[PDB]
């Protein structure tokens, strides 16, 4: 791609989703997702092989999809209310549609298949992307859809997917796909809470976006896709390890680190509202998700894995990526609960 | 027509409010013959 | 929910204009001009009654005009004015243009005959003032109590009682 | 009877959709959606939408559906497989098609029907605005009004088309 | 309406530039200059020190007025809990204290 | 019905014609793809991007009734010129050539 | 699936067994046929037979263990003369727990799984009798 | 609801049935996507022209552009897939599988 | 600017068709900011009455608004039938 | 919205269309306009749970004109019952 070119279609992939972020009127809702995909998949494209092929196409034809449902709950809305207005649907056909659309574009479980293959299929700095800026739109519609929307429907939602990103990342040993998988276990937390207190589906969406860049920016620095690739950090960049090991403790979930903070305050809302057994479970359902993050800290941080010959040849070179923000995300990645009252500037 | 429906009430208003509401097409040409009811509806729509 | 009330069949009963619409155009200038009155009384009721049971009486003043109006143009102009509307009747848009020749006479009989002056471009466009002795309506929209607001909230805002107070936190 | 002109038109349209729908061979599918579509703008004409009815065969079918059948031509099928060969679309075609003629049986003998949902079976006529009398086209004043309110929905449509443009580019370098 | 910091938190106190939440937030931001040395293999202590006496400076600026914010929301949470109290008297009312005297406790011997 | 039967008449004149093109007396008693060009696919797709373009201006000759007219005008001109833009794009990355 | 849970809590525990065995058979089996269209979807059968076969095999065995719970549990309540209370849902959870290990044919899933449908079952209990709420409507 | 309504809101179950019921061609599941903005597009109208809805009437021609494009964007997807394996077929595009 | 003469004279024999485009294009942007007659569009446009004009409630304090058609006040097309 | 960046800075980026009682090209009005403002003026600066109930009277009202299910429905009982007593004779329609 011409470098300008990739900052314009960058921009749009923002800009679309601004629109989505700004809009009072469900039909520029609506123009905010299309332009949004329209830009993202050149990025998909860009390294031209059958497997990002593949994604790009299996990418496609889910978030058309749940495009098309979307307009459809816009249009039965519009039917038995009159008016456009971005808020409360006024018809509960109408809400499961823009539901079911909004579980579809954002990969939850048994919406998730597409998510690990497209991640997989595509660069890094694509899944960066994915994973992160792609789950701003749909998260701020349904921030504001929320009174509308079925609460048996969001919380089963929540708890596939917990449960279906849990095991589902104990399987894997390529790296992209272990994101995918903690993506999909992380977007539960975020919905779990969400009929609840929507300021703590922010804290946990802003929290895991920290750690989710962090992770994949620290990927990119050492080219590494695979288990054992990340393995051999150890004999390039000692550093590093140290880093992703602080990073994965935090996402998960282990005090005193950052990424305590959002399991914590969402227990805390869901306890208020006298729900013990769906929080305990969550709770217990993530020690999943710690278990293939440990596992990670073992092949790369706490134990030397083999070497061979022809990395000495690395040694005589420097870190020449850009690494962008990667000091000040690993870290608000590790050292944020302190100050965690601070959560109330998203109230 | 409606003399022995029981609990029917002749002119009843479907609507809450007593404004005046203007009455849709089924509402004015409902009992009305077919070739009336086509003109007013799909004549202007047809017309050449 | 109530009963629609309606006019009976006999407070409805009015007499017609019944000419055709080239007739209605070709004299639409000068009774524009010389009907104005009842006729802006009567637009000043339906835009503020907005119910057409309100305005029967003004609608019947409306009619009585109207056949006033054309019983002046039989008496006097019948046969000037019968050449117009015909000339207007034979396009299929009814084209004012296409008439002028006949517009002028009978544009000239009724001056001659009647004083009326026909409206300049521009005239019958214009927002006009009624002088109607009806009551203003109170409430047109028929709309019920709106509810009452939430309470307010006044007071001088002041910093928060031992901070956040979220679990330990002392700030 | 011509009253129920607008309801004999949507049973079309579902037909039209159960023929592409099962998945025949792409070049009958696509002519399934190109009937479908004459048949749309036949619907939408009929509730005063002159305009709109228009574009669908304008930009639809004059244009999205024949890129459809260029791309299809040259891409997917150059000989279709005869219509119905295959037992799931035979299957898929007739069982979309009884459940259609079973639906228009019942609203046309009770003059409603509940399908899932309540409706009415009188003829969509009686919904019909009862007073029309100005000199314009409200279809088109609305549409018109693109150019005044609506420089926002402008802005980010035109956007949108160039970047369809330049992503479509970089799609098929390759 | 989409505003940070509204006029009225202006009659709250500043926090002060000896917070100890905004000393911690400087922390942060020296230990982000530390790692941006060791990432890039530079003298972890000495190296650019125009670049981590930028990331304190920045760190603090920031988090300064995230902690505006901060006291200003939770002024505002106790702003309208005090006023609906007062609004809704009746549904507040004042607890009738007795002493423990008599009040009757069940005794649960430890035998 | 006017219109339902000029249309009725034409299409159904055009079957007759092609029936008795195919039967007249005789007297005698005795899925893969086509050689992809990517170019013509890009023919195809330029056209219909530019014809959604011109959906939008359509509307045109009723937009300049409007009292609006400083905003109608300058939002027009602007559609046409992010069309000429889509145009300068193509021409300038090689998309309308034909070598190659 | 809100009408037979309805008509299962609204019968007495203890009385009434056969429509009590009745409303966990049928929620039983509707789990089978869930599982079984989920698996004939996403792990394709290589015959139409060996579909029907699958779903036959998934949705008896769950109707088998609705079945025996809700038995076994309206049983014991009523030889024990104790409706209320979490140990008769523990032993009718446990039986389920055991026909899945005879059912997958091992000893090993049959006691685990006695262990943890029986807890189940008995946590159902308590939270019925305390109105432990799952899904909780949000109140604060 | 009326009656069109039925039609129109089936016209759209039918599609998006097809849609979600692969065959083998993508084209085949691209024409069901097209089928199912056509039920929007002819339903918005609807809705739109009968309640008199004037400021919207452009909502239905802003609907058809957006989703050409969309449409254009999937049939780039589809020759390229088509330039990889010969045909459009969706059992091709497995190799994220692993 | 005999560097901008040189560029256009060359544009001029090698690229007529587009430096005719460009010309064009320039004009339609900046004549509608330089002709005086822009103005009378806005103003015909909004004389053309396409609904009925409501008459006013007279409250006995509206001098500037004509009682009849053909009174003197209210807005005049004069400038119109001159153009 | 969720950054109500129109309000912050005053510009009408969509909300000329959110509803059909706002103002249309030539004063055009929507059937349901009367009954979409008395609904909006009902529960406007109250907040939506309020709203759904204090508000139900405008809001039946107006889903009414929406979509008409009552009126059909009153029409559909008219017209069955005539056709009954036409089966039977004893009614005769006038002219
Ligand atoms: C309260 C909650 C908790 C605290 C929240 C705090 C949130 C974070 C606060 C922002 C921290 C940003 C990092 C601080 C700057 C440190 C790096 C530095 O000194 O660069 C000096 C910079 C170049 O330093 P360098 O040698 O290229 O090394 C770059 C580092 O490796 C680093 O390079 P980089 O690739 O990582 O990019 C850093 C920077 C881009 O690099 C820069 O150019 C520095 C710009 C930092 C702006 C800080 C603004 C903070 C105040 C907000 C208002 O990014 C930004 O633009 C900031 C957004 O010199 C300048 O030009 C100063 C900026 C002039 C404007
Ligand atoms: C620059 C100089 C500025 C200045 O002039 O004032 C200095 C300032 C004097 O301020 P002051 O007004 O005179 O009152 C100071 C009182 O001591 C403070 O009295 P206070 O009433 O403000 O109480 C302190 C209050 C202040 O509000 C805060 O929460 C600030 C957070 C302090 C974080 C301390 C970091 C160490 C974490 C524990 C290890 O803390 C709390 O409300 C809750 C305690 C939060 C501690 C964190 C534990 C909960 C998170 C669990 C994860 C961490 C566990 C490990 O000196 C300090 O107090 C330093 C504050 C500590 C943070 C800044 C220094 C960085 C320390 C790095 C420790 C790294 C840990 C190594 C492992
Ligand atoms: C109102 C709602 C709308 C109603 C629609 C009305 C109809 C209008 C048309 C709608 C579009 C229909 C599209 C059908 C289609 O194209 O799919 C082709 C689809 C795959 O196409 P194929 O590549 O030719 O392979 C054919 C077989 O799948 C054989 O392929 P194989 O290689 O996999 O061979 C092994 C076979 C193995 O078969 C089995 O083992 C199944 C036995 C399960 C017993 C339980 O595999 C399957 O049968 C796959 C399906 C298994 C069942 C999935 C669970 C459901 O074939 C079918 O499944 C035919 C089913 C058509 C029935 C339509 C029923 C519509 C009702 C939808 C639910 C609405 C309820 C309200
Ligand atoms: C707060 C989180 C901020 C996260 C900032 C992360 C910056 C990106 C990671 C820095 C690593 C160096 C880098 O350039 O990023 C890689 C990627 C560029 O891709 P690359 O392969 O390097 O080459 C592009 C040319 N085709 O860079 C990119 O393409 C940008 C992708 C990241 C943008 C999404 C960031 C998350 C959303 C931020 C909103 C916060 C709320
Ligand atoms: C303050 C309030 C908030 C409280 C939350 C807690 C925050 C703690 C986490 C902070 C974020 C992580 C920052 C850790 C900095 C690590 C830097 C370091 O200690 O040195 C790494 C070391 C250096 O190796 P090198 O680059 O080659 O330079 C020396 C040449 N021989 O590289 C090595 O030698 C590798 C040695 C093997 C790795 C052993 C790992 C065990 C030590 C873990 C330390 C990090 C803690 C992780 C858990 C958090
Ligand atoms: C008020 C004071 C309080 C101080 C304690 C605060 C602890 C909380 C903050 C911890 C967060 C991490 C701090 C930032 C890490 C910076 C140190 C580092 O990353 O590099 C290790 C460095 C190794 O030395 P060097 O030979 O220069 O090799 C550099 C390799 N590129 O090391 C050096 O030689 C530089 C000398 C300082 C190194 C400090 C290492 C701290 C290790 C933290 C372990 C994790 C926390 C437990
Ligand atoms: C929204 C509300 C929807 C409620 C339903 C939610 C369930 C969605 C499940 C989606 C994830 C399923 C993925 C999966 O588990 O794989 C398919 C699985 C096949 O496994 P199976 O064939 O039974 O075992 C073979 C071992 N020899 O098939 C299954 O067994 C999955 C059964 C899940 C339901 C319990
Ligand atoms: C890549 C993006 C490209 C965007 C291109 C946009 C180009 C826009 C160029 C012209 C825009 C304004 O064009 C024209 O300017 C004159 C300035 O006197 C305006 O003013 C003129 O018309 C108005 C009526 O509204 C009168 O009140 C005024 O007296 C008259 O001078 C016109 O109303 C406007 O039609
Ligand atoms: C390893 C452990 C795994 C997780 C275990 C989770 C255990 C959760 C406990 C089960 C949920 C509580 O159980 C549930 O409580 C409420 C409280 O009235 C009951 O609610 C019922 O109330 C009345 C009867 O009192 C019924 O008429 C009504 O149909 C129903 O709403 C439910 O019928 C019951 O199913
Ligand atoms: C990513 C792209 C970045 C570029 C961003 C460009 C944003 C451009 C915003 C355009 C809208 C500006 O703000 C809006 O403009 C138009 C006139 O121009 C005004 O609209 C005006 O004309 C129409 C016609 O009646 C009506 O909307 C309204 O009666 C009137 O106010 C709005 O009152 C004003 O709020
Ligand atoms: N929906 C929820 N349950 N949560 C929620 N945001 N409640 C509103 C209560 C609240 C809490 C903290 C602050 I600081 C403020 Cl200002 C207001």
């Amino acid at each position: 791609m011409n470098p300008i070119i990739f900052i314009i279609i960058l921009l749009t992939i923002m800009l679309g989703t601004i629109i989505v972020m700004i809009s009072s009127h469900w039909l520029l809702v609506w123009i905010g997702f299309e332009m949004n995909m329209l830009a993202i998949i050149p990025i998909m494209m860009k390294n031209h092989n059958p497997r990002a092929t593949e994604a790009s196409t299996k990418y496609f034809l889910t978030q058309s999809t749940a495009s098309m449902l979307l307009m459809m709950a816009v249009i039965i809305n519009l039917m038995f209310s009159g008016q456009w207005t971005v808020m409360k649907l006024f018809n509960p056909m109408a809400s499961m549609l823009m539901t079911m659309a909004l579980a579809m574009k954002l990969g939850m479980a048994p919406f998730h298949f597409w998510v690990p293959e497209v991640t997989q299929g595509i660069p890094l700095s694509s899944g960066l992307i994915l994973l992160t800026w792609q789950k701003l739109a749909p998260m701020s519609v349904l921030y504001q859809i929320f009174p509308s929307i079925n609460l048996n429907l969001i919380l089963t939602l929540s708890v596939l997917s917990i449960l279906i990103g849990g095991w589902g990342g104990l399987n894997q040993t390529q790296l992209r796909k272990i994101m995918a998988y903690s993506s999909i276990a992380h977007m539960g937390w975020m919905t779990a809470v969400l009929p609840y207190n929507p300021t703590m589906t922010l804290l946990n969406l802003i929290i895991y976006i920290i750690m989710t860049s962090t992770m994949f920016t620290m990927f990119m620095a050492n080219s590494t896709t695979t288990t054992l690739s990340l393995s051999h950090t150890w004999n390039k960049t000692p550093i590093m390890t140290v880093l992703i090991l602080a990073t994965l403790l935090s996402m998960g979930g282990l005090p005193p680190l950052s990424g305590f903070m959002p399991k914590w305050m969402i227990i805390q809302e869901m306890t208020k509202n006298n729900s013990i057994i769906l929080p305990t479970f969550m709770a217990i359902t993530a020690l999943l998700n710690l278990y293939f993050y440990m596992r990670l800290t073992y092949s790369t941080t706490l134990t030397m894995f083999p070497s061979t010959n022809n990395m000495k040849m690395k040694w005589q070179f420097p870190l020449m990526k850009k690494m962008t923000f990667l000091p000040t995300m690993v870290v608000l990645s590790t050292m944020m609960l302190p100050l965690t009252p601070m959560l109330s500037v998203l109230e | 027509v409606m003399k022995d429906v029981p609990g029917w009430k002749v002119g009843e208003s479907v609507f809450h409010t007593t404004r005046w509401v203007t009455p849709m097409m089924g509402e004015l040409y409902g009992l009305r013959a077919s070739e009336e009811v086509l003109s007013a509806t799909y004549g202007f729509i047809w017309y050449t | 929910p109530g009963i629609v009330e309606l006019p009976s069949l006999e407070d409805l009963k009015v007499q017609e204009v019944k000419v055709s619409s080239s007739v209605l155009k070709a004299a639409a200038h000068h009774y524009g001009a010389q009907c104005d009155k009842p006729n802006k009384e009567f637009m000043l009721c339906r835009w503020e009654e907005k119910d057409p049971r309100r305005c029967l009486e003004e609608g019947k003043l409306v009619n009585q005009c109207a056949l006033e109006f054309f019983r002046q143009i039989k008496r006097h102009c019948a046969e000037p004015f019968t050449e117009y509307w015909t000339c207007i009747d034979y396009s299929g848009l009814q084209l004012f243009r296409r008439c002028r020749k006949q517009q002028a006479q009978f544009d000239e009989c009724v001056l001659d005959k009647l004083g009326w002056v026909r409206p300049d471009l521009g005239d019958l466009s214009k927002v006009t003032k009624v002088k109607t002795d009806r009551p203003l309506p109170e409430n047109p929209y028929h709309s019920r109590a709106r509810p009452e607001p939430n309470p307010e909230v006044e007071g001088d805002l002041k910093p928060a009682r031992h901070g956040s107070r979220l679990f330990f936190w002392t700030m | 009877m011509m009253l129920y002109i607008v309801f004999i038109l949507s049973v079309i349209f579902v037909m039209g959709f159960v023929g592409f729908s099962s998945k025949p061979s792409p070049i009958y599918g696509g002519l399934g959606l190109i009937v479908s579509g004459g048949v749309g703008c036949g619907i939408v004409l009929n509730f005063g939408g002159s305009f709109l009815g228009l574009m669908v065969f304008l930009i639809y079918l004059g244009g999205m559906m024949v890129v459809f059948g260029y791309t299809t031509a040259m891409a997917t099928e150059q000989y279709p497989e005869i219509w119905l060969s295959n037992k799931a679309v035979l299957g898929a075609f007739v069982t979309g098609l009884l459940m259609e003629f079973f639906m228009v049986y019942y609203v046309l003998k009770d003059k409603e029907v509940e399908v899932v949902f309540e409706f009415n079976g009188l003829g969509d006529w009686v919904i019909y605005d009862t007073g029309d009398s100005g000199f314009f086209s409200e279809e088109a004043m609305g549409i018109a009004a693109l150019y005044s309110y609506g420089t926002w929905l402008v802005i980010v449509t035109g956007w949108s088309l160039l970047i369809g443009v330049v992503v479509i580019m970089e799609i098929t370098r390759g | 309406t989409f505003q940070f910091l509204p006029d009225e938190a202006r009659s709250l106190p500043p926090p002060k530039l000896t917070d100890p939440r905004l000393a911690f937030v400087g922390f942060l931001g020296y230990c982000s200059g530390l790692i941006d040395n060791a990432i890039r293999r530079r003298p972890v202590l000495l190296a650019g020190l125009h670049r981590q006496l930028l990331y304190i400076t920045s760190f603090v600026f920031v988090g300064y007025y995230l902690l505006k914010r901060q006291d200003y929301m939770y002024a505002v949470r106790d702003h309208d809990m005090f006023s609906y109290i007062k609004s809704h008297p009746e549904d507040f009312p004042e607890k009738d204290k007795k002493t423990y005297g008599e009040v009757f406790e069940e005794f649960h011997p430890v035998r | 019905m006017n219109l339902m039967l000029a249309l009725l008449t034409n299409f159904t004149l055009a079957t007759l014609l092609v029936i008795i093109a195919f039967w007249l007396p005789q007297l005698n008693v005795y899925s893969a793809r086509l050689p992809f060009s990517m170019k013509f696919f890009l023919v195809a797709i330029t056209f219909l991007l530019f014809d959604l373009e011109i959906a939008l201006l359509l509307p045109l000759p009723w937009a300049s009734q409007t009292a609006n007219l400083n905003t109608m005008l300058t939002m027009a001109l602007f559609l046409i010129i992010l069309l000429a833009v889509s145009l300068a794009y193509e021409w300038t990355q090689k998309g309308l050539e034909w070598t190659e | 699936a809100k009408t037979v849970l309805r008509q299962y809590w609204d019968i007495p525990e203890g009385t009434e067994c056969h429509r009590k065995t009745y409303a966990t058979t049928s929620i039983g089996g509707a789990a089978g046929l869930v599982v079984s269209a989920y698996s004939v979807a996403l792990k394709t059968p290589t015959s139409f037979l060996e579909g029907v076969a699958r779903t036959g095999r998934y949705t008896f065995t769950a109707a088998a263990i609705g079945a025996i719970f809700g038995l076994t549990s309206c049983i014991s309540a009523q030889v024990r003369e104790k409706p209320d209370d979490p140990l008769n849902y523990l032993i009718g959870g446990c039986a389920g727990g055991l026909i899945l290990g005879a059912r997958t044919r091992s000893y090993g899933i049959g006691a685990a799984a006695c262990a943890y449908m029986g807890l189940t079952a008995a946590l159902v209990k308590m939270g019925q009798l305390e109105g432990w709420q799952v899904f909780a409507e949000p109140k604060v | 609801m009326s009656m069109v309504y039925m039609n129109i809101m089936m016209a759209f179950t039918v599609s998006l049935v097809g849609l979600l019921m692969y065959r083998s061609h993508l084209m085949s599941s691209l024409l069901c996507l097209e089928g199912m903005m056509l039920s929007l597009f002819v339903m918005a109208a609807l809705t739109i022209l009968n309640s008199h809805f004037t400021l919207a009437s452009m909502m239905p021609i802003i609907l058809l552009v957006f989703a050409a494009c969309e449409a254009a964007l999937g049939l780039s997807l589809l020759v390229m897939v088509s330039n990889t394996y010969g045909t459009d077929y969706v059992q091709n595009l497995n190799l994220l599988q692993c | 600017a005999e560097r901008v003469a040189a560029f256009l004279k060359n544009v001029w024999a090698k690229e007529p068709v587009l430096v005719a485009s460009f010309a064009i294009a320039g004009l339609a942007v900046i004549l509608p900011t330089l002709s005086p007659y822009t103005k009378y569009s806005l103003m015909i446009n909004r004389a053309t009455p396409y609904n009925y004009p409501v008459p006013l409630r007279d409250d006995g304090n509206m001098p500037d608004v004509p009682s009849h058609p053909q009174d003197p006040q209210g807005p005049s097309l004069e400038w119109l039938k001159r153009l | 919205p969720f950054f109500d960046v129109q309000k912050r800075l005053g510009v009408d980026l969509d909300r000329w269309m959110t509803i059909q009682s706002a103002e249309q090209p030539h004063k055009i009005p929507s059937r349901c306009h009367a009954f979409e403002k008395e609904w909006i003026e009902c529960a406007h600066g109250i907040g939506s749970i309020r709203a759904e109930k204090e508000c139900k009277i405008e809001f039946e009202d107006f889903r009414e004109c929406l979509l008409r299910q009552k009126t059909m429905k009153r029409l559909h009982a008219i017209r069955r019952q005539r056709e009954k007593l036409i089966k039977e004779g004893k009614y005769t329609p006038p002219p």
